[PDB]
């Protein structure tokens, strides 16, 4: 068991997230300095996230070894990831919740069952923490549980785009995303996103308060910013190419506007009805916890 | 749903419509005849005996 | 005392999106004979057979 670092298991370098720029390895928060918005006529007001559902699926006994940080993040940024609301890994999520389960949660990001001494794992507080929340993951196809998949994402335009007058007020203009660009971009930089342990950086958010909480919100502000940006390309009505002097800039309209495309295309991940409800609820849970 | 087919070049085709406009004759009633079709195809009159 | 040569548009023009050639169609047309209007016609409708 790794006891976890007083300011959170992302102080570690091994669990550092970074993105190829154009094949370079860089610091998401570097990315996003490439990043420039044109404004348009329509507003984002956030309007208050519900809170979430209590109801936590029941901690039923599974066969095998759920990996579930290979599920959360294809089911937030894989290309087509498939059955991502399948119960089982959210029944051994909600087994890891409970106050003395034998499961843990390697930093593999799978969850054995058995008290396996020869994988390390997060330490088992912080993961009840983590599970106590994020099993709710498995209400995001049930009708009674649906995360709004609208409103949600001017919250996401806002923690993106949004400058710090915006963020305070609560209100921006639709924004237009841009950035100088290759080929594959998008795809290429929702690959670097998709290996991202983020298994440490929920952990963290669930298990750590007070001062050190803040200084995790403040030290990566940008990471949770680059798979919100991995999640507004995938629901971007629009995406296309800019050439200007010899520089393709690629463009994202519209931040913080959910088109609900479900159909695939080349520019970008693509979010399946099943794959809206995931992340929409994805982002009701960790929004509201981001947001105390 | 994607086509894998190149886009319609709306600025290309214009251009070589007024390019063959300026120097085949034949395409005015290329285009005439297709509407002639369409016309015939709709069914929208025929002549009567009397 | 000159030196004549060739001078691509693009090295005077900073704007790449009308300029769609180089020197090197200028150098093809000067491997061509001067051609009289029939002949050009001629070769359109043979590139066109």
């Amino acid at each position: 068991m790794l006891q976890q670092p007083t300011g959170g298991y992302t102080t570690l370098e091994q669990f550092a997230f970074t993105i190829r720029n154009d094949g370079t390895n860089a610091t998401p928060t570097q990315f996003l300095q490439l990043l420039s918005y044109e404004a348009t006529e329509n507003e984002l007001v956030k309007k208050t996230i519900p809170t979430p559902e209590t109801h936590l699926p029941s901690a039923r006994n599974v066969p095998g070894n759920v990996y579930i940080e290979d599920a959360i993040t294809q089911a937030l940024f894989g290309i087509s990831a498939q059955n991502v609301n399948a119960h089982g890994y959210f029944s051994r999520l909600s087994a890891l919740a409970l106050p003395n389960t034998s499961a843990r949660l390697g930093l593999d990001g799978v969850i054995y069952n058995s008290e396996t001494i020869n994988i390390p794992f997060y330490d088992p507080a912080a993961v009840a923490n983590f599970a106590a929340t994020y099993a709710k993951l498995g209400n995001a196809s049930t009708p009674r549980y649906r995360a709004d998949m609208i409103d949600i994402y001017a919250h996401v335009g806002l923690e993106l785009a949004g400058t710090d007058a915006e963020r305070a007020a609560g209100v921006m203009p639709v924004k237009r995303a841009k950035f100088d660009s290759w080929e594959g971009s998008l795809i290429s930089l929702s690959r670097d996103v998709v290996n991202w342990k983020i298994l440490a950086f929920l952990i963290d958010l669930c298990s750590l308060e007070g001062e050190a909480l803040r200084a995790f919100k403040t030290r990566n502000r940008d990471v949770f910013r680059m798979m919100l940006f991995i999640m507004s390309t995938a629901v971007a009505a629009n995406v296309v190419n800019r050439k200007v002097t010899k520089r393709v800039d690629r463009v994202l309209e519209y931040i913080g506007v959910n088109s609900m495309r479900t159909a695939g295309r080349t520019a970008t991940i693509t979010y399946d009805l099943s794959r809206h409800e995931f992340a929409a609820k994805f982002l009701q849970l960790t929004f509201t916890r981001w947001n105390a | 749903a994607l086509r894998p087919e190149l886009a319609f070049d709306h600025d290309h085709i214009i251009r070589c419509l007024m390019l063959a406009a300026a120097n085949y004759p034949r395409l005015e009633g290329i285009i005439v005849q297709i509407n002639t079709g369409y016309v015939a195809s709709a069914n929208v009159i025929r002549p009567v005996s009397e | 005392r000159y030196h004549e040569s060739v001078l691509e548009i693009a090295d005077i023009f900073d704007q790449a999106d009308f300029i769609q050639t180089s020197d090197a169609v200028r150098q093809l047309r000067a491997l061509m004979p001067t051609l009289s209007t029939s002949q050009i016609r001629h070769a359109i409708e043979r590139i066109a057979q």
